[PDB]
């Protein structure tokens, strides 16, 4: 096959297809004009192709083939540069794979996709309460003395019985969570393995399953056991002490680059619909995180494409820094 | 009885006033106003009982108190401090007396505060109540990227200054920062993933198929869903037939094509492919039932069904998931010290592209030499001579479509006989080719090598020997795609029957334009004997195909910007 | 109570195009996208958001 | 008489308009943030 | 008996706590809340006899 550049209509020296018929097989060098040079060309062919790319059946289809329609429109429709577009481009050439994602991930490459992760916790909570002055009626019974053998002597069991009424029209007594005190659960940073569940449907090949476990046994606090003991829970591997308390697990959902940031600003929904999660004080920049101790009572909320995320959390005025 | 949108307005309340005050005790610790005015709004919002007494407990005055507060000592410290004002410190008790008891008025009930550990719960083995603790979680986005030129601004405008000539502030994030709970500096980054999608329970779709089969599919067009058979043609004719069968059936707008829409509008409740999109690595689409792929030229009539596919590339997410504008950052975040062409070069290359006027002897030229080394090292003199007379007549330069030219041309003709522009365009180009390559090399782990895949095929898709070139001059690229994988199951359509042959060395007496068997014409080797009996060899490397797919896939549809069209030609006629 | 609440109107004297510093909203591109009239006008709701 | 609220016709000047480094910026360059002069001026958290 | 990791906690709690207030009473001279709470709160985590 050949590829000519531009397509010429009003070259009267050399007949129109004498040479050459158009048989475009990829997105990218899809040729809604070049269609002129086949037989048989009408209006209704190149009105109905202006909008949707001639690609033969018998030579794959769009669906079906790796080449698809976003990368060509993301070529036919970018406006900055053309070294720009050529890495661009190059950065969109790359497998999705789980040994791709691996490498592009352990290189430093970013991919085209957003994440959150999820950290339950817990803390300590003090409560308060008021209860009434007349809210219960709180009868005695009378004391009841039993005499039972023992092994050395006897027993002596004491028994009184006794009976309680709410005489309260409605609710009467409130308790509320009042204070934080000591934290005993971590916010640090542990990655939650799926490694651990087993149900799901194997791949193919066994090495490349049990190199992808030992991938993610590097760069993790808890791990999978090396034995692998079947037959039970598969505990964590151990260690000695964490640091400053019980760390917490950090489980990832996958959305688009192309996401609302303001949403996440609020208390919003972790599936991403309310039908709710506080998200903490964060930055994705190490300059505004040290910014964000209000420095010129500084609130730097986004520079270029690194944002801060103002606290929405209850824990407000709470954990000095 | 409020009816419903009171009762959302109440559900918003309810929202906000459990986010409001849940550790309000820890969190205005420095404003004993607001602890004083929740700890009023709590004592005087409970409805009281019935008064029903006979004595009661009285401070020692004799005014009655209201009712019994109950915290921990520290709590009662906390609010005895500076919060509260104590009213007395002995109390009237009934008998069936003065009890040295705190007693505090708050608002305007006077009520018992009480944190009773020391006489009970001290020294004995029942647990205290009222420390039962929570069970709370944070949601924390990770690698979201501002798609909107609008949202790329700054608080000024050098905030974040360097010395290098490319601000590091462009890219999108991968990282992002917290503090723990000492205060520290705390750091998630994608490196952390792997416990969640690396994993293989990424590719559990085919419950996800069984559950959306038993939805109501309507019949929608079969051009982007469905592959054919080649009919063992000229292959004029199968455009034919492909051109007034492609005239009317498509009923409607196939809604694969319309990637113009915005984030928004592909986000709307109205979207019918809104629904459609479970899984980030799998297009879903409605396919044909009980129909092999692929099926044959006539598409059988079936109840459609839906069958889904992987997304190899990346870029595959529709761009409203994945924006223009994020993927030329990726690619400024890649390119910042690799090569980039000069000026020169690049208004020549663009110019010779945008150049309508283009002359097709250099065509002809290019479909009877056809990629062959033989036919190249007889043509040295024509070559030059044409190739300086189309540059030094309207600065253009020529022969850079074909990548089987333009190496050759730096090879060969590189001495000093062309131009010493054109050389280093050339060289350029080239330069370009392998920094690019070199680009995938560097981001890519080596070492390490399943199922006989090396680890730049396991990476990338350029440097895959299972996906091939978009034209082949030479057999080279099917030998290794057919020999290199060994695991993927091949399959070779080449016009009706299955396979190739790679019968080279055609001559005057059989060149057989209308053959429809398929002998493919491999090319005639230079240092070596074609022969008859001899096995097909490559012409050139591993390296070839790489360079070669690199080339039609990245330099070509990036300048052109999907203008330059694929074709075949008729020897019937041009030889 | 009701409130009046300006939609699209634009500052006409050139005079009236000033910053508080001279790029406190910049971007990547040679254009600043700060040169246009307005389109839209932001409020806050009673929780805020 | 209606009283305006406190509004900004750019997203900018309404997320730094909560006083950032008690920062009042009136105009950049066509945008424009108007400050409360509704009655209720120290209400409404956000 | 805490095991190892609430002894980690503890650890790191007396680690901050030995950081926080050697000198609380030229530290926070200013803030008289904060000499009263420190105060309120030593005299009253020693048990009696």
């Amino acid at each position: 096959g050949l590829i000519m550049m531009a397509y010429q209509a009003y070259d009267e020296t050399i007949a129109t297809g004498t040479f050459f018929y158009p048989v475009p097989v990829n997105p990218l060098f899809a040729c809604p004009e070049h269609l002129a040079s086949l037989r048989g060309m009408t209006n209704a062919r190149r009105v109905l192709a202006k909008m949707v790319p001639p690609i033969p059946p018998f030579l794959g289809a769009n669906h079906h083939a790796t080449i698809r329609q976003p990368v060509a429109y993301h070529v036919t429709h970018s406006k900055s540069d053309f070294n720009t577009l050529t890495y661009s481009l190059l950065g969109g050439y790359f497998k999705f794979t789980p040994i791709s994602l691996t490498h592009q991930l352990r290189t430093g490459f970013h991919p085209g996709i957003a994440f959150t992760v999820v950290r339950q916790d817990r803390f300590a909570t003090e409560q308060l309460l008021y209860a009434e002055r007349a809210s219960e009626s709180y009868f005695v019974g009378q004391i009841q003395v039993h005499h039972h053998d023992a092994i050395g002597g006897v027993n002596f069991t004491l028994t009184q019985p006794r009976a309680h009424v709410d005489l309260g029209v409605g609710y009467t007594a409130v308790c509320a969570t009042a204070a934080l005190r000591c934290p005993l659960t971590d916010m640090g940073n542990t990655a939650q393995n799926l490694f651990f569940s087993r149900g799901g449907v194997p791949m193919l090949h066994d090495n490349v399953t049990e190199s992808l476990r030992r991938i993610t046994a590097s760069g993790g606090r808890l791990n999978p056991t090396e034995p692998l003991p079947i037959f039970g829970g598969l505990r964590p591997a151990t260690s000695a002490g964490i640091a400053r308390g019980q760390a917490s697990v950090c489980e990832f959902v996958a959305m688009p680059v192309s996401t609302d940031l303001q949403y996440f600003r609020t208390a919003c929904n972790p599936r991403g619909r309310a039908s709710e999660a506080y998200p903490p004080l964060c930055s994705s920049d190490a300059a505004m995180l040290r910014t964000a101790h209000a420095g010129e009572t500084g609130a730097d909320e986004v520079h270029l494409a690194q944002y801060l995320i103002r606290d929405a959390s209850p824990l407000r005025g709470c954990l000095p820094l | 009885h409020l009816n419903r949108v009171a009762r959302a307005a109440l559900l918003s309340d309810l929202k906000r006033r459990v986010c409001a005050d849940m550790f309000f005790m820890t969190r205005h610790a420095r404003e004993p106003r607001l602890i004083s005015a929740y700890l009023s709004d709590m004592v005087s919002c409970t409805q009281p009982s019935v008064m029903v007494s006979r004595i009661t407990h009285t401070n020692t005055r004799g005014r009655q108190v209201d009712g019994v507060l109950v915290t921990t000592a520290t709590l009662k410290r906390q609010l005895l401090q500076g919060i509260l004002q104590i009213d007395d410190t002995a109390a009237d008790v009934p008998v069936t007396a003065r009890v040295p008891a705190d007693l505090v008025i708050v608002g305007d009930k006077l009520v018992f505060l009480e944190a009773l550990e020391r006489r009970v719960y001290q020294a004995t083995r029942v647990a205290y109540p009222l420390i039962g603790n929570i069970d709370i979680t944070f949601i924390m986005p990770m690698g979201v990227f501002q798609a909107n030129s609008m949202d790329r601004y700054t608080r000024h405008a050098g905030d974040f200054s360097t010395v290098s000539e490319q601000d590091p502030r462009q890219f999108p994030p991968q990282g992002i920062f917290f503090y723990n709970k000492d205060g520290i500096l705390t750091q998630l980054t994608l490196r952390d993933a792997m416990g969640t999608i690396c994993h293989s329970s990424l590719l559990d779709v085919e419950a996800t198929l069984v559950a959306l089969r038993q939805q109501h599919l309507d019949r929608q067009c079969y051009f982007g869903v469905y592959v054919a058979e080649g009919t063992e043609d000229t292959l004029d004719v199968q455009m034919g037939r492909f051109m007034e069968t492609w005239a009317d059936m498509m009923p409607h707008h196939p809604h694969w094509v319309n990637e113009h829409l915005t984030i928004l509008q592909f986000i709307a409740p109205s979207n019918p492919r809104l629904r459609f999109e479970l899984n980030p690595a799998f297009d879903f689409f409605v396919a044909p039932g009980d129909v092999d792929l692929p099926g044959p030229q006539r598409p059988p009539e079936a109840m459609p069904t839906v069958n889904a596919t992987l997304r190899i590339i990346n870029g595959n997410i529709p761009v409203p998931l994945c924006p223009i504008s994020f993927r030329d950052c990726r690619g400024t975040q890649l390119g910042l010290g690799r090569h980039t062409m000069t000026p020169a070069t690049i208004k020549a290359v663009k110019d010779t592209f945008e150049d309508r006027a283009y002359p097709t002897i250099f065509y002809m030229l290019e479909a009877v030499i056809h990629g062959n080394e033989r036919n190249f090292c007889a043509l040295l003199r024509l070559l030059t001579q044409c190739i300086r007379g189309y540059w030094e007549q309207s600065h253009r330069v020529a022969f850079v479509n074909n990548f089987h030219m333009l190496m050759y041309i730096t090879t060969y003709l590189g001495n000093g006989e062309l131009p010493e522009v054109c050389i280093n365009i050339y060289r350029d180009l080239l330069q370009h080719v392998r920094a690019l390559r070199q680009t995938i090399t560097d981001f890519t782990i080596q070492g390490e090598g399943h199922n006989g895949e090396t680890s730049e095929a396991l990476n990338n898709i350029l440097t895959d020997d299972t996906f091939i070139a978009p034209i082949l001059w030479d057999c080279d690229a099917l030998i290794y795609r057919d020999e290199a994988a060994r695991d993927r199951l091949p399959a070779i359509r080449v016009s009706g029957r299955n396979g190739y042959q790679a019968l080279h060395f055609v001559d005057m007496a059989g060149h057989n334009f209308q053959r429809r068997d398929n002998v493919l014409i491999h090319g005639r080797p230079v240092r070596g004997d074609t022969g008859q009996a001899i096995p097909i060899t490559p012409h050139h490397d591993r390296e070839w195909g790489i360079l070669s797919k690199i080339y039609y896939y990245i330099v070509i549809p990036a300048f052109s910007r999907g203008s330059c069209c694929t074709m075949g030609v008729r020897y019937d006629r041009l030889y």
